[PDB]
């Protein structure tokens, strides 16, 4: 799995992975990514999930949606305000 | 004009292409120039058209060192001379 | 930005417009004096917006620059800059800003030395004086000003878009028929 | 004590050196042979 | 002879390449095909001529494309399987051939085919732009590379490739001769009339009706592969699909949607296969034949 | 409503929830923060430099107030008092620390403030 | 008729062969013929049909390609095509593909019961297809005949 | 036909064939708008342009509605209020909330509008759409959310560059404008479709989350990367260059710019030598001050007979740097400016209508006939190649002596050999009654076919034959003979006088003005000393006894002629990094240092001295016209005009990667290993 390669550059949108996410630390003065990353997949039976970053408005990121009707299915895609990644619970 | 090459290092011509100041070098090279470069295959002849700009023959003979000769309202018959003088001189300037 | 054609007729607005020639002065410019001659006949003999050739004419260290403030015992070199005077448009990113721009002539210097700092990475101008542009209203009160603090200038004139004609009826065309060749 | 590799990548952001070869090398004529430093895969020579 | 297909229904799909995905029409393939023979008689390419083929099996379209325009044009072709320089030397020298083409990224043992040539023929590096070559050979003209960069003294599939015009084509193409050797392999001559037949025999002994589809995996510059191949195609009006370097498995993938569809397989190809992971795919493959 | 010390908040998840969208620093009157980002690995908008001097920035609280996600907030820490200028200079390390030092006292405020307009 | 734009299954690759039967290619000449010599591009959609009644009933991407290049036309005009018109199916359906109108005339006429009965009988919803490939539930608007309604059609053919 | 109309009661006059909205722009009024641009073709999707007339009941789109007589508008009306408020609350209602996140922040003209047209409160509370993302490389980032599906996107794809790939695939509210399969939109000219996308649903990947409209400093400078010029804006926040843009520049650029001069500027970002730098024998390079290195370099030149001195000619050198090198050369005796005798251009710098395109940029919109001769206008001049696009569906018609490229619109292929050329020139080719026929024919030629061995044969066969066919005709005033040239250091040498020809056979000591293509370790002597002006290490640093570091086209204030002839001026955006001098100061010292110093201490003087050698080059932005053409492109009697049968191809082979700063960049490196494979074939595009 070299970062270089043109398949990893085409998965991750054409930049250098960091599969360790160690030189996140360095890179932006933060372990943000290693944190966010725990979080697992959240499954949702809908197809747009709304996502506010919170518990209530003004608590979060503005309020954004999120298409998980993926053309190939059951792509996770994560929101942009904040890092967690919903899929939709195919059955 | 056949020892162009020896003598001289470069032989330019600045001039304009729509002044009468110009119109007699202008003429005499759209006449000579194949005829000088016949004559010196590979020696350098440049020809420069700047609207406005005075007429000028320089003549680079060695080391750097150029001579510039102002030619307006000369007759073809003028610029031969001059030219001449140029070709002429480059054994008293080296 | 353009007044009525020969609204203005004064003296000081003619000077405005014409450009001085240069005099060789020093010994470069006396052994290069056919080049100073040949840039005199032939750079452009007035200023005017509807020029379209650029040009660049030195800095005029005169008796009619006595009106600039930024020749100081501390600060030496912001007489005699050369400056750059054009149309700033509209980015192409978008078409319609809040706030438009090409409306106006900006006068730009060229930034000079820019560095990093080690402490913390901020930047940092080794002169104050080419940070911000300078706006005027017409070519000709960017020049006067140029020529009343001593400073050099070249001009480049804008370009726009050549009209062309518009119809949607275009979207809908007859290639003709089909047999033609 | 690790203000060096701040101001070095801050350096770089803008422009970084080029690493000139150093002790002995390869030479091809007047050509000192380096092989090439660019992470990228070349797939068109290589395939 | 090479224009019944076309002469009947040119619309229908002629050849198609799994490994790198592109489908040709009957016009298409004769577009290309006359294209390539336009430009090797433009070169100077006359009947019998020797172009040589050193290009590995991931060029299927390459192969085929030659090998037509060869035929079309009255170049015989030899192919030439040298892993060292000492055997493309010797092939060199014994053939005699007035071209080479080959692929460049392809390796021999430690080197690629572009270093082994110009191993062989050192003066390729200093040669002129634009200039012949003056090798050892006094025959090899034309050098002929199936890459992406340009190397001195060798010049690109495409850039020999010549599009001839509607109105405005000074060339000629001489009549295609069946009698004229067309594939030289081995110490045996194959010429187009030979072929033909080897293709009627095959189609008679593997029941190979006019819609079945046939597919070949491995190098498509064998004889067999060519009968069966596009000859075949372009002679009755089947659909050849080349698979190239493609495994057993990914052969079946492809092979899924088609049916009762004949298969060739190359030896090569099954030592480096391991096993089907899928064996249904095979489920509906009609006939078997090896090469 | 009271400004002290300015820190950078997280999201429950730990998630940074600044995203370089630089309207704190138009916004700054006194051009006292500097930001620079880069695409995060993972692809995320995330800055790779954020600094606030301290020294330069007058308390006003623009930056909490432009900031459309709550990731600079200008915390109640007031004792603040530095014996070196160069301490003054704020980095992401330290605004992030802040930020996780007083984030209790800071969402219960914040709490309180979302809630008022309801 | 669900996704805008290409839905990646195994099945429906670039890989997927499609031919034209020589009784497509003369009915496609007729079309041709009926249609003007240069503006061979209106002939998209009778393409579009005949790939439909060749297949089951849906449109490959290849076989969109291979149309495509016998109009000497852009595929994206194609796809544009097929995604614009819902008539075309682009994946496959199932042996029975009901389409129930539910426009208000038939609303009124009790569509709603109609529609429960259809999805008691075929254990499956509207809009799913069985699990087997039998049956496939689909809600459509006004198809002609308001005044017999309710209404239903099965494969764009039979009323 | 003149025709009065009032806006907001103020009389104006225009002709019929102007629209609603160009008589608005004309009379100085501005009309919001999403989907109508200027160079693309007329829609009428967004309606945001909806203006009162006071006898039109219905609102009338301004950029799809002609003038009529009499017209009343009223653009300041509360129906006119009203109506954009409208549209305006349509086109936000299922807009995502990305304005933090979207990188057109400050560039936003949806923003703008919103803020200056639109009402101040939004009512639609509701699910909005939500569209997946599309992969289009890594030159373009896509956030489908923010589309308004306004296809200019499309337009632009399918009328600027011949790439049909972008369409509106579905119907209403779950339309998507993009690719049906999933591909990237490789096209060369890709970087403009961020540029004509107004609401950031396509922006600049390598650009993305770097920096804020606001916080920029733009500058007008020529582009390099390319022999055509064009006019860019490059942006910069302090030291950092970023977000080079295209500017109107309608003679030379129509507003496009290619993607390698959008993304090449990275280049300049690493790989820099910022000291001068000496090799030890054993190779160790150790860096030096510039006063060691200049006394060092004066010595050899001192003690160098004049006899084996010899230079190269770099591909990014300007009319200073060249000009101070021919000078300094000059004075110690040096004429020979090439030591590579493996391919030299084969073309006469004594009038510049020989190898300069005597047709300009614009004559292409006015010939009928274009003949190309081992050019690829789709790699080299894309810009060119997208007006040859424009021509040619209007009224011209396109044929091609060389390689069958993928050119986006549908040209003849004569051939690639010299027969074809042969034939035309003998007159038995139909091709030349072809020419005789046509009006105002063209004939460009590659720099690569007259450096060929035999390119002063093949140059003479062209004269001839435009001769022939009128291709020079006095009568129509006509000189359709161009030269597409691939350096821009090689056009200044050729503007200042320096013959190509003049090849030093063996030269002892070599100095190489930033050159780093087509050098070989042959063309060097193994005992020559170099002395290697350059920016870059990537090559020709390698050959180099002495490196000395120099300034780039954006840390220049320089003169740059294009391959049309027109002379523009480079300016100074960031001055050189680290230690590095501009080259002519350079030589300037070097010149001092060796005792022979040059008449300009500043760039003033120098410019004097550059009006010495050509004057015309004192004319910024313009092309100075020469009466000479047909006496210099007259063809002579006797001349070998002997050409070889070999095909006749083209030097690039990978686009992104043509020259130092190519090579070092990281997202032309990206762009490379993106595209290269899907864009190379063996076979033409028989679709086009
Ligand atoms: S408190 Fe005000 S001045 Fe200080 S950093 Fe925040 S916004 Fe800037
Ligand atoms: S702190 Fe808030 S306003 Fe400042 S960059 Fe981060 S998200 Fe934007
Ligand atoms: S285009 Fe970008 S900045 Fe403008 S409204 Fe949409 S998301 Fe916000
Ligand atoms: S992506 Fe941008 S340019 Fe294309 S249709 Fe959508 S808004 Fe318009
Ligand atoms: S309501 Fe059923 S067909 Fe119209
Ligand atoms: S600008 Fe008028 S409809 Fe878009
Ligand atoms: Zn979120």
């Amino acid at each position: 799995l070299n970062p270089y390669s043109y398949e990893a550059l085409k998965e991750n949108h054409w930049l250098v992975s960091d599969s360790s996410k160690k030189n996140s630390e360095w890179t932006h003065k933060s372990n943000a990514e290693q944190l966010i990353a725990k979080v697992p997949i959240i499954y949702v039976d809908s197809n747009i999930v709304r996502c506010i970053g919170g518990t209530e408005i003004n608590a979060g990121h503005p309020q954004v949606y999120i298409q998980l009707d993926t053309r190939k299915h059951g792509t996770p895609q994560t929101c942009k305000y904040c890092g967690l990644r919903y899929a939709k619970k195919m059955d | 004009q056949k020892l162009i090459g020896t003598n001289l290092r470069e032989l330019r011509f600045v001039f304009c292409q729509n002044s009468q100041r110009s119109l007699g070098l202008r003429n005499y090279i759209a006449k000579n120039y194949w005829n000088l470069k016949n004559q010196n295959p590979n020696f350098p002849l440049i020809v420069r058209e700047c609207e406005e700009a005075d007429p000028y023959i320089i003549a680079r003979y060695q080391y750097g060192v150029e001579k510039k000769a102002f030619a307006a309202n000369n007759n073809e018959a003028e610029i031969e001379n001059i030219i001449k003088t140029l070709v002429e001189q480059s054994n008293k300037v080296n | 930005m353009l007044l009525p054609k020969n609204a203005i007729q004064s003296a000081r607005y003619f000077e405005i417009q014409k450009i001085p020639a240069k005099i060789a002065k020093t010994a470069n410019e006396k052994i290069l004096s056919v080049g100073v001659a040949q840039k005199n006949n032939i750079q452009p003999k007035t200023v005017t917006a509807q020029g379209q050739i650029g040009f660049v004419q030195h800095p005029q260290l005169d008796s009619s620059c006595q009106y600039t403030q930024f020749y100081t015992p501390q600060r030496r070199d912001i007489r005699g800059r050369v400056a750059r005077i054009y149309i700033q448009d509209t980015n192409h990113m978008h078409d319609t800003p809040q706030i438009p721009e090409g409306y106006k002539w900006t006068l730009e210097f060229e930034r000079q030395a820019q560095y990093k700092t080690p402490w913390m990475g901020w930047s940092f101008n080794g002169d104050t004086f080419s940070k911000r542009n300078h706006y005027f209203c017409t070519l000709e009160d960017a020049i006067s000003y140029c020529k009343q603090m001593g400073f050099g200038y070249e001009v480049s004139f804008p370009r726009s878009r050549y009209h062309t004609r518009k119809s949607y009826a275009d979207n809908m065309l007859w290639p003709g028929h089909d047999n033609a060749v | 004590l690790n203000r060096m590799r701040f101001i070095t990548a801050q350096r770089d952001r803008s422009r970084a050196p080029w690493q000139s070869p150093k002790g002995e090398g390869v030479f091809q004529g007047k050509k000192l042979i380096v092989a090439s430093n660019s992470p990228f895969i070349d797939d068109m020579s290589i395939r | 002879p090479l224009a019944a297909q076309l002469a009947i229904n040119g619309n229908r799909n002629a050849v198609r390449y799994e490994n790198q995905n592109r489908t040709w029409t009957f016009n298409e393939l004769d577009a290309h095909t006359n294209a390539f023979a336009y430009g090797l008689t433009e070169l100077g390419w006359k009947a019998g001529d020797k172009l040589l083929l050193w290009v590995e099996k991931n060029h299927t379209s390459e192969i085929t494309t030659a090998q037509v325009g060869a035929a079309k044009a009255g170049v015989t072709l030899v192919p030439i399987y040298a892993h060292s320089a000492e055997e493309l030397e010797k092939a060199l020298n014994d053939t005699k051939a007035k071209g080479l083409l080959l692929s460049p990224n392809s390796k021999a043992g430690n080197s690629k085919y572009i270093e082994v040539v110009n191993k062989v023929i050192p003066e390729l590096y200093n040669t002129g732009r634009g200039s012949t070559l003056k090798t050892k050979f006094a025959n090899l003209q034309h050098i002929i590379h199936t890459g992406f960069y340009t190397f001195p003294g060798t010049y690109k599939f495409r850039q020999i490739m010549v599009y001839a015009s509607k109105n405005f084509n000074t060339l000629t193409l001489p009549n295609v001769e069946l009698n004229a050797p067309l594939f030289i392999s081995g110490n045996q001559t194959y010429t187009l009339k030979d072929l033909i037949s080897k293709t009627e025999e095959n189609r008679k002994t593997s029941k190979l009706n006019d819609n079945t589809p046939v597919f070949v995996t491995g190098d498509s510059r064998s004889p067999l592969s060519f009968s069966l191949g596009i000859l075949n195609s372009l002679l009755h009006g089947n659909y050849s699909v080349y698979t190239g370097a493609q495994d057993l498995n990914e052969v079946g993938q492809t092979i899924r949607f088609y049916d009762n569809a004949l298969l060739l397989v190359d030896g090569d190809i099954v030592k480096a296969t391991q096993s089907l992971k899928h064996s249904e795919n095979f489920a509906k493959l009609g006939g078997v034949a090896a090469n | 409503l009271f400004r002290g010390e300015h820190a950078l908040r997280r999201y429950p998840t730990g998630e940074e929830r600044c995203i370089a969208c630089k309207l704190c620093q138009s916004a700054c009157p006194a051009r006292a923060i500097t930001i620079e980002t880069e695409p995060r690995p993972d692809g995320s908008r995330r800055t790779v430099r954020y600094d606030i001097d301290m020294t330069k920035c007058i308390y006003c609280g623009f930056c909490q107030e432009a900031c459309p996600v709550d990731a600079i907030v200008e915390g109640p820490n007031y004792e603040q008092t530095a014996y070196l200028h160069e301490d003054l200079f704020y980095d992401k390390y330290k605004l992030l620390e802040n930020g996780d030092k007083w984030e209790p006292q800071i969402a219960r405020n914040i709490e309180y403030l979302i809630n008022q307009p309801l | 008729s669900r996704l805008a734009a290409h839905r990646k299954n195994d099945d429906n690759s670039d890989s997927v062969p499609f031919e034209f039967t020589p009784e497509n290619y003369k009915e496609i000449e007729k079309i041709l013929a009926k249609y003007p010599l240069k503006q061979k591009r209106s002939a998209v959609m009778p393409l579009l049909y005949l790939v439909q009644e060749q297949n089951n009933n849906w449109v490959p991407l290849s076989a969109m390609k291979k149309i495509a290049k016998l109009l000497e036309m852009p595929e994206i005009d194609v796809y544009e095509v097929a995604t614009f018109y819902t008539m075309y199916n682009r994946e496959p359906v199932g042996k029975f593909h009901l389409q129930i109108c539910g426009t208000t005339p038939c609303q009124l006429c009790g569509s709603r019961e109609i529609t429960k009965a259809i999805e008691e009988y075929t254990q499956t919803k509207l809009g799913h297809t069985s699990a087997d490939g039998k049956w496939t539930l689909e809600e459509v608007e006004c198809l002609g005949a308001c005044s017999n309604a309710p209404m239903i059609q099965v494969n764009n053919k039979w009323v | 036909k003149q025709i009065e109309i009032f806006i907001d009661g103020k009389p104006a006059k225009v002709d019929d064939s102007y629209t609603i909205f160009q008589a608005c722009y004309e009379n100085g009024v501005i009309v919001p708008r999403f989907c109508y641009h200027e160079r693309l073709s007329v829609a009428g999707n967004c309606r945001m342009c909806l203006v009162e007339v006071e006898n039109v009941p219905k609102p009338v789109a301004a950029c799809a509605s002609q003038v009529v007589p009499g017209m009343k508008i009223k653009t300041k009306s509360e129906k006119t209020r009203i109506h954009r408020g409208n549209v305006m609350e349509f086109l936000l209602a299922n807009h995502p909330l990305d304005c933090p996140i979207c990188d057109q922040g400050g560039e936003c003209d949806l923003q703008d509008i919103s803020s200056v047209y639109g009402y101040g409160i939004s009512r639609y509370n509701e699910y909005k759409r939500a569209v997946e993302d599309k992969n289009y490389g890594p030159l373009v980032a896509t956030s489908m959310n923010r589309c308004i599906h306004c296809t200019r996107c499309v337009r632009f794809a399918t009328q600027i560059a011949g790439v049909e790939d972008l369409g509106k695939t579905g119907r209403g509210k779950a339309a998507e404008i993009g690719t049906y399969v999933e591909k990237t939109f490789n096209t060369e000219l890709s970087g403009n479709v961020v540029d004509v996308c107004p609401v950031g649903a396509l922006t600049n990947a390598p650009y993305a989350f770097t920096s804020r409209p606001w916080e920029l400093k733009s500058f007008y400078t020529s582009d390099v990367f390319d022999t055509l010029g064009s006019a860019i804006q490059v942006d910069t926040r302090g030291p950092e260059i970023m977000r080079v843009l295209p500017r109107i520049h309608e003679e030379i650029n129509e507003e496009w710019i290619s993607d390698k001069t959008r993304h090449a500027f990275d280049g300049l970002k690493r790989q820099r030598i910022n000291s001068p730098m000496k090799r030890s024998k054993d190779g160790n390079y150790e860096d030096i001050f510039w006063e060691e290195a200049i006394q060092t370099i004066s010595k050899k030149c001192l003690n160098t007979p004049s006899d084996q001195i010899g230079a190269i000619i770099g591909e990014f050198a300007d009319i200073e740097s060249i000009t101070a090198l021919k000078d300094f050369l000059n004075r110690l005796d040096v004429d020979n400016f090439e030591v590579r005798q493996h391919g030299n251009l084969k073309v006469s710098p004594d009038f510049r209508a020989n190898y300069l395109m005597n047709s300009k940029i614009t004559g292409v919109e006015d010939a009928d006939v274009l003949l190309l001769v081992g050019c690829n206008p789709r790699y080299e001049a894309p810009v060119l190649n997208a007006r040859i696009l424009k021509s040619t569906r209007k009224n011209l018609k396109v044929f091609n002596i060389g390689t069958n490229q993928d050119l986006n619109y549908k040209n003849v292929h004569l051939g690639n050999s010299t027969k074809v050329l042969k034939e035309i020139a003998d007159g038995t080719h139909p091709f030349a009654e072809r020419l005789k026929k046509a009006k105002l024919p063209m004939i460009m030629v590659g720099a690569s076919a007259l450096e060929r061995e035999d390119g002063a044969e093949l140059y003479n066969t062209l004269k001839v034959i435009s001769n022939k066919t009128g291709v020079i005709s006095e009568e129509k005033s006509w000189n359709g003979f161009n030269i597409l040239h691939k350096e821009m250091g090689r056009i200044n040498a050729l503007e200042l006088g320096i013959n190509p020809t003049s090849v030093n056979k063996n030269a002892k000591l070599v100095f190489i003005l930033g050159a780093d293509n087509n050098l070989r370790p042959e063309d060097i002597p193994a005992d020559a000393f170099v002395v290697y002006f350059g920016t870059h290490g990537d090559e020709g640093a390698y050959y180099a006894d002495i490196i000395l570091p120099t300034a780039a086209y954006t840390e220049k204030n320089a003169t740059w002629v294009n391959t049309e002839g027109r002379v523009q001026q480079g300016r100074l955006v960031v001055m050189p990094p680290g230690d590095a001098r501009e080259d002519w100061q350079i030589i300037r010292a070097l010149s001092e240092e060796a005792g022979v110093p040059l008449p300009y201490d500043s760039l003033e003087e120098l410019r004097y001295r550059v009006a010495e050698l050509a004057p015309h080059l004192l004319k910024y932005d313009y092309i100075e016209p020469t009466i000479f053409g047909k006496v210099a492109l007259s063809a002579q009697q006797g001349v070998k005009t002997t050409l070889s049968p070999t095909p006749i191809t083209d030097y690039i082979d990978n686009f992104y990667m043509t020259d130092a700063i190519s090579r070092a960049s990281v997202t032309m490196a990206k762009c490379s290993t993106a595209f290269n494979h899907e864009k190379f074939s063996n076979f033409k595009n028989l679709a086009k």
